[PDB]
């Protein structure tokens, strides 16, 4: 066959949580919407690249 | 305490940082006055009675 069975599709669906993230639908697909100067780079004196 | 994050060269590295704090209590008060009068004073004691 030519389309065969993939290794990746024979591991394990793995073991979920939730996590509180922000979500965004553009255009037909969703997206992680996220700012990043409080959950890192809070009062660390790392510049914000 | 603040916490720390990861870098790579030709970056310097950080090590953990504390900060210690101690503030003076500023001291202010407060002022009322209530004046009475003369002859109502011996009115509450009873010489004019």
């Amino acid at each position: 066959d030519l389309n065969r069975q993939t290794l990746d599709e024979l591991e394990s669906a793995p073991q979920t949580t939730r996590v509180r993230a922000d979500l965004v639908s553009i255009g037909e697909k969703l997206v992680f919407l996220e700012a990043l100067e409080k959950r890192i780079y809070a009062a660390t004196n790392v510049p914000y690249p | 305490h603040q916490p720390l994050i990861a870098r790579d060269g030709p970056h310097p590295i950080e090590q953990p940082t504390h900060n210690y704090m101690t503030k003076i209590i500023d001291r202010r008060a407060l002022n009322a006055a209530f004046s009475l009068a003369t002859e109502a004073i011996a009115l509450l004691t009873g010489e004019a009675l």
